[PDB]
């Protein structure tokens, strides 16, 4: 997301407008969908992976991954500090 | 916070098991890794005296 | 760590995330109402965990140190629920906060508002901030150990009576991999010269001097030995032979960052 | 060496007006404003 | 006789709880001694069990950090000591213990009632002094297990005072590699010291390492996970081929027919030339091979146009 | 597609790393130069 | 109750030639073969399954060994299934077979 | 009634023709063993790790289980065989494609049943049995011989179970001549079926015509002593190692059954110790047999299949160096490696029976940890148990 | 609740010599994943078997310059390139591949006379160039060796140019370490990830660095056969001053250093 948050910057004018277009846009995505961007997926996100799916490439949506190797569902991944 | 008396004052990071701790010619891990980048910078060189020392010391049964 | 990332400890973050984890058992049915969560949440069931995981994936956080030093002092970072309890901190980013570890608190504010958080993670990120408006110069540039590390790397082979005892008066390897694995082998050491045979252009960085010596063969091929590499022409042919004589060390530098640059275009593959 | 085992962890916020300069240098208008309300 | 050969060089025992082994692995041809060398270090020093003390429990006083009349030593120094004697067992699970006695004297490991799984290494080991005729009985849980006990509360039980057991019972180990001087395929010489607090020998330890080792590195060798059919819910099947025949007589009790992915080419009467090649391109069932296409087979090496024709009507059969 | 790089032969040091990171930021980006700080922060450590 | 009961040869000689009622299985086995510990697993449900509607019967090889011989056991372990009717002929099973086989053998076919 | 040269095809490693039968988990016969074993660790590891009173181990298992043990081994093993087409011939068809073993040469037939052959009890006399109706895996016919498998083949592998059937035996004499017309190596496992250890002298009729055609012939010690008449003169069962349990024959006592064909003839005592004697070459290599066993693994069937799939590994992969005294050494000892890890790997696959104080096919088994789980001695009237004040019995110290 | 088990999660083949394997092994307790991921990497970095050409010799050439008519790699490279030919094989010692060839075309690894055992893992790898219609016979030299294991025999010298061949057939391998909790169940899972290059599939490899390290600890388990007073010194005690001083001048001051040496036994013994 990093590379593509600053893809989108690249055709853009202003970056103080970018955000205040993203966070605009995000606010109106939760307005209409509330029990949707809660958890995995958040609404900034997923108005970072439409604005660069809306260019023509492909990102999963809200950039959301899930863990194929999660054993069970009261585990959860420790981070090795 | 761990910290000689010679000023080296130091946070604790991290807590390895003793099999993955740098160990001496002799097989027994060390118990804690300094910086030696410390040293030039703060300018103890008494800690270098007394950590030699300290392991004279110990092997010799002296203090 | 990333230099975008910071860890949390599972005390810390549940106190900054009070509220989104109460929303996040309210939205999956687990709490029927706000009493229940916070019930829930002082018996610290494992699913609160697990929401609260859940919950800062992609909610940044800023970190700031109280005796502020820079506009770096302030900062926003993607947490990551991590053990024990204390906050881990990435080495590059504690030079920006001058972050001793003989003693540091930081003070972390999580932004509630969509539009605080929309800048958050569009304008303060570190990945967007790497040079010092000060005269343009990088911030989280390497230093202590590692500086330590990329310079005896590129300390190179010991050069003239540092190497031979008497005056005169080395491996080849067809490729980098091969190299780096020999070394892996213990084969050869991290300083031991070899040469490599250079497939791409001239590209090695050296002083501007005429070849050392000439072997020029009666048959039209001539080898040019220069201070760092040979080039093998012919005058039948224009085969264009180069063979770098360098270590491990400069190649495992040179691969590290051509790899990362690989590795990054392959991950943000526009081209798919 | 002799290592001691220190005393902060046994003994034991505000936003100052320098991270307001901070947060100004940024551009950060609502994270500003999130602060202050 | 054995080409390589292992001897324990020197044998040593210091003192009660303390045993020295040192042993020799000749020759070893280059870089197998690093190899086993740092194995066996890390097995010894972290994948050993050991069985000690887990928690105590008293009767008659309120906390660890009282005192006890008739006994020169705190609470505190009894729980000490007792994490400090060591035992052997060769069995799992967590055991109860006893040391229901009455002085004066002096209370010793000796004086621990043990069940038959586990017995008492060093039975002079200190554990409490009585100065006056009092009864003292003490509740015991021993338990084998790796690395350390939690070092976090769990004395929710009747007042049983948790007891930091460290299970480990290498107390350090070593090795050098030395060159065997061959000159034709540089062979080395290991050699292995072991220090132990006498729950078992060093070259039981030895043996232990090598053990626990080859029980890490053999699932690798186990069949690949997924490789065989099952009910997706034992996930541990002693006969494997059991599970698969329970599919069959259901699937013809239903007379559903087995599925492609069940099918291997081999039943396929294919021509040896056809079959040969679809091994080669790893193509072993016959769902693998209708998920390729025409073009995907003529690419293959020895592969032609005709035979892809021929193929099909094979299928066609079927 | 392979970096046109630079291969550094000599040495690299305090001066001559910050050199390098503002070159790479001038030609990739910070997005590749935060990627690539990541891979050095590593290799650094590691070598140390 | 029920259960597989130990039978010597001359044990199994009267059992064929005399008057069975129920089907009779015989469990050829040997203490040192792994499968047939295994095998008697299964033996040992089945006769639960089975109750008194079937018989079984296990032998050692290592003591009969000259009587497996004659039976043609060419290995362990072996069962064999003898049906109550004389007329019908019998069915020798070797390697470890699953316990569903064993139900539609002594059901039907025998 | 041959084809096209299809040779340039047949990829390494070559393939081997396992012929024979296929049962699930039969043994053909046991007979007392010695084993190489610490018996110091026994005596301390006795609370923990289960032995046998008596050892006593099977040759291996049937020609299927070694295709299955070649080819988990990397090599290329195809099993030529009959199996029915019921549930168990499918299921146990299945299982040996899924283990990567070539069925191409398997024939289904749907007549017959696999496993399940007729028998005849007489009772006039003496109690006898005789094949009504040979089992599926024992009605191959010389037809159903696929013999562009032999074609590829540079290894034909058979077991002594394929000849205590007349049906079975011409069919198996047929595929040995045909694989020595193709020049493929034979290799005779011997694996001596349990009929067969009494009345030696029929033993020897039985597989004379098929011993003088085998160019690899691998027996165990106990069977080469039984072929040989040598008596048992060695104690078993004895806490020691003693050199007498495993001794290596002299190559006088080897030569009455050799014969011009034979190249290598391997006596195997297990893992411990394996033999090999050639024209001019003879030896033994140590192993070890202190492998985890349990009551559902005593047999050591496991290590029989895995020595010869080793054997067979070694031999194909290098066969000009079979009169090679080097070779030799490290090809025994290879085998004594797998034969190591495939009964390690038996032990853990099925476990230990349940102790004493929900499963289709019933069958109750219990890890290696769980046969090492003590009991807790938790009883109130035990002694290790804390009792109340009027029986607390406080014994009295110094 | 589960057993011991590994599967493979990735697997690409994005070359004729270039294959990925990633693998994982779960659950496992606390520490054990570092140690099996230690000791299979450094058994497939150098463990596994690999083959290679060690030395070439240039059949009825007798022009030893840097150069050939007919060919324009010259002889320096002609090494290279056979130095990056990739061969998988079963081979015990060494064997001997021939490389006899007709005029102008291109010389591949196809092109290589092969003994039984080995093979050609990519045959479009390019040895040499050939322009003028001379016939070329090159003398390989096939060896199957370990990646740890050194040699020091080089056929002395006898125009054969010898090849300093790597025997690494796994070109990378790394381990990782993913740990689950669920308040007291602390899993390990072990990721193995495996480069080769094509001479054997990682599977292949994960399975022979298994039985490599497995060989190795085996020995460990092998049993052979069975056949049927400082406080006193020389001073105190009278001794001769010809045997004092004998001892003095070999620092034998105490009765223990006289003890560790080997009429004076008959007046000590007494005493
Ligand atoms: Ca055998």
């Amino acid at each position: 997301m990093t590379m593509d948050i600053e893809r989108l910057l690249l055709s853009e004018d202003n970056r103080f407008e970018f955000v205040n277009s993203v966070a605009a846009e995000a606010t109106e995505y939760v307005e209409k969908n509330r029990d949707e961007y809660g958890g995995t997926k958040k609404a900034i996100f997923h108005v970072l992976s439409n604005r660069v799916n809306d260019l023509g490439f492909d990102r999963p949506e809200a950039y959301a991954e899930s863990d194929p190797y999660k054993p069970g569902p009261g585990y959860l991944k420790e981070y090795y500090t | 916070k761990v910290a000689g008396r010679h000023g080296n004052k130091g946070i604790i990071s991290k807590i390895l098991p003793r099999q993955d701790m740098p160990y001496l010619q002799d097989g027994r891990p060390v118990d804690m890794v300094f910086n030696p980048l410390g040293v030039p910078s703060r300018m103890n060189v008494g800690q270098i005296f007394e950590c030699s020392l300290g392991l004279a010391g110990s092997l010799l049964d002296r203090h | 760590l990333s230099l975008h990332r910071c860890g949390l400890p599972r005390e810390i973050a549940i106190e900054l995330f009070q509220t989104f984890v109460i929303r996040g058992l309210i939205r999956q049915h687990l709490a029927s109402n706000i009493g229940v969560a916070k019930s829930q949440i002082r018996e610290k069931k494992p699913i609160v965990w697990e929401i609260l995981q859940e919950v800062m994936q992609g909610h940044p956080v800023l970190l700031n140190r109280a005796p502020t030093l820079h506009r770096l002092g302030i900062q926003s970072f993607q947490p990551i629920l991590v053990e024990g309890r204390t906050i881990c901190l990435h080495p590059l980013v504690c030079k920006g906060f001058n972050a001793d570890f003989d003693g540091d608190q930081m003070a972390v504010h999580v932004p509630l508002s969509l539009e605080a958080q929309a800048e958050a993670r569009l304008l303060m990120f570190s990945h967007m901030n790497l040079l010092s408006p000060a005269i343009g110069d990088p911030i989280s540039v390497p230093t202590q150990d590692m500086l330590i590390g990329l310079y005896v790397l590129t300390s190179g082979t010991r050069r003239g009576i540092c190497a031979n005892r008497y005056n005169p008066c080395e491996p080849f390897f067809c490729n980098s991999y091969d190299a780096i694995g020999a070394y892996r082998q213990k084969r050869i050491n991290l300083d031991s010269p070899l040469w490599l045979r250079w497939q791409l252009d001239q590209r090695v960085i050296a002083s501007k001097e005429v070849p050392i010596e000439v072997h020029y063969e009666s048959f039209g091929n001539y080898h040019e030995i220069y201070a760092h590499y040979l080039i093998v022409r012919s005058v039948k042919k224009e085969t264009l032979y180069i063979y770098i004589r360098t270590t491990v060390g400069h190649i495992s530098f040179y691969r590290e960052i051509e790899e990362a640059i690989q590795g990054f275009s392959q991950a943000c593959s526009y081209d798919t | 060496p002799y290592i001691l085992k220190l005393i902060h962890q046994v003994d034991d916020q505000r936003v100052g007006e320098m991270e307001v300069w901070a947060l100004e240098g940024f551009g950060v208008a609502h994270i500003l404003q999130e602060m202050l309300t | 006789t054995r080409t390589l050969q292992w001897k324990c060089v020197e044998s040593r025992r210091d003192s009660k709880r303390l045993y020295y082994g040192r042993f020799i692995l000749s020759p070893l041809m280059k870089g197998q001694a690093d190899t086993i060398g740092i194995a066996m270090r890390r097995a010894l020093l972290g994948e050993i069990e050991g069985t000690c003390i887990t928690r105590a429990k008293f009767e008659n006083i309120p906390h660890d950090y009282s005192n006890i009349v008739g006994i020169q030593e705190s609470v505190h120094e009894i729980l000490m000591n007792l994490n400090e004697i060591v035992l052997k067992s060769n069995l799992y699970g967590t055991r109860n213990a006893l040391i229901c006695v009455q002085g004066p004297g002096y209370i010793t490991a000796r004086d621990i009632i043990l069940p038959p799984s586990v017995e008492i290494v060093d039975n002079t080991q200190h554990i409490a002094t009585l100065t006056e005729p009092i009864n003292l009985c003490i509740g015991l849980k021993i338990e084998r297990n790796r690395g350390y006990s939690l070092k976090m509360s769990n004395n929710f039980e009747d007042r049983s005072y948790p007891i930091d057991a460290v299970f480990m019972p290498v107390q350090n180990a070593n090795h050098s590699i030395h060159s065997y001087g061959n000159g034709n395929e540089k062979q080395e010489i290991l050699f292995i010291e072991i220090w132990t607090n006498g729950s078992l020998t060093p070259k039981e330890a030895l043996h232990e390492a090598s053990r626990n080792l080859i029980n890490l590195f053999i699932p690798f060798l186990h069949v690949e996970e997924e490789t065989f059919y099952l009910e997706n819910n034992q996930h541990q099947v002693t006969l494997p081929l059991f599970p698969f025949h329970n599919k069959l007589v259901n699937l013809r009790q239903k007379k559903k027919e087995l599925a492609f992915q069940y099918i291997f080419i081999d039943q396929l009467e294919l021509p040896p030339r056809i079959y040969n090649c679809l091994k080669k391109s790893n193509i072993h069932t016959l769902l693998d091979l209708l998920n390729n296409s025409q073009e995907d087979l003529i690419k293959m090496e020895h592969f032609h146009i005709e035979d892809v024709k021929k193929l099909l009507d094979i299928l066609e059969k079927k | 597609e392979r970096a046109n790089l630079v291969f550094h032969n000599k040495v690299i040091d305090g001066t001559a790393i910050k050199r390098l990171i503002s070159r790479l930021i001038d030609h990739f980006g910070m997005a590749y130069t935060s990627h690539i700080l990541d891979q050095v922060k590593t290799l650094g450590f590691q070598q140390a | 109750d029920y259960l597989v009961r130990k039978l010597s040869a001359q044990e199994l000689q009267d059992l064929v030639k005399g008057e069975r009622k129920v089907p009779l299985i015989v469990d050829f086995y040997a203490t040192w073969c792994g499968p047939c510990i295994l095998m008697a697993q299964e033996l040992e449900m089945l006769a639960v399954e089975y109750e008194s509607n079937a018989m079984i019967v296990k032998v050692d090889t290592d003591d009969e060994y000259e009587f497996a011989r004659d039976m043609q056991v060419r290995g362990l372990p072996t069962l064999f299934f003898i049906s109550p009717d004389p007329s019908k002929d019998a069915i020798r099973t070797e390697g470890l077979i699953p316990l569903q086989m064993m139900r539609d053998i002594i059901d039907n076919d025998m | 009634h041959e084809s096209e040269d299809i040779s340039h095809t047949y990829g390494w490693p070559p393939l081997v023709c396992c012929f024979g039968s296929a049962q699930h988990a039969f043994v053909p016969s046991g007979r007392p063993a010695n084993r190489l074993l610490d018996y110091e660790r026994q005596e301390r590891m006795k609370d923990a790790v289960w032995a046998p009173e008596k050892y006593i181990r099977a040759p291996g298992g049937c020609a299927g289980g070694v295709a299955i043990a070649l080819a988990s081994l990397g090599g290329k093993a195809a099993f030529m065989g009959k199996l029915g087409d019921d549930d168990f011939g499918q299921a146990m068809l299945y299982y040996l494609n899924v283990c990567q073993v070539q069925t191409r040469s398997v024939k289904i037939d749907s007549k017959r049943v696999t496993a399940c052959s007729t028998m005849k009890i007489s009772k006039r006399g003496r109690l006898k049995s005789t094949c009504v109706k040979p089992c599926a895996e024992d009605s191959l016919s010389k037809s159903e011989i696929n013999v562009d498998v032999l074609k590829e083949a540079k290894m034909f592998y058979f077991t002594t179970h394929s000849l205590l059937d007349k049906k079975m035996m011409s069919t198996t004499l047929q595929a040995i001549k045909i694989s020595k017309q193709l020049g493929n190596v034979i290799f005779y496992d011997l694996n001596l079926p349990l009929p067969l250890w009494q009345s030696l002298e029929e033993t020897k009729s039985l597989i004379q015509e098929v011993w003088d055609l085998a160019d690899v012939i691998e027996v165990t010690k106990q069977e080469l002593e039984f072929l040989c008449g040598i008596e048992p003169t060695e104690e078993f069962d004895t806490k020691n190692n003693d050199s007498s349990k495993f001794v290596h024959y002299e190559p006088e006592t080897v030569e009455p059954l050799w014969h011009e064909n034979l190249k290598i003839l391997f006596v195997t005592n297990g893992t411990s110790k394996i033999h090999y004697y050639t024209k001019e070459h003879n030896g033994a290599v140590l192993g070890m047999e202190d492998v985890p066993i349990t009551p559902f693994t005593r047999d050591m069937s496991a290590s029989g299949d895995g020595i010869v799939a080793g054997l067979i590994r070694m031999l194909t992969v290098q066969p000009d160096l079979m009169n090679d005294k080097g070779y030799l050494e490290r090809t025994a000892r290879y085998a004594i490696e797998c034969g190591v890890v495939d009964q390690w790997l038996l032990a853990q696959t099925r476990g230990y029976p349940p102790k004493d104080d929900s499963d289709p096919n019933g069958i109750r088994s219990i890890t290696e940890r769980e046969y090492r789980t003590s009991k807790p001695y938790d009883e109130p009237d035990g002694p290790y148990v804390m009792k109340p004040v009027e029986e607390r019995e406080y014994r009295k110290l110094e």
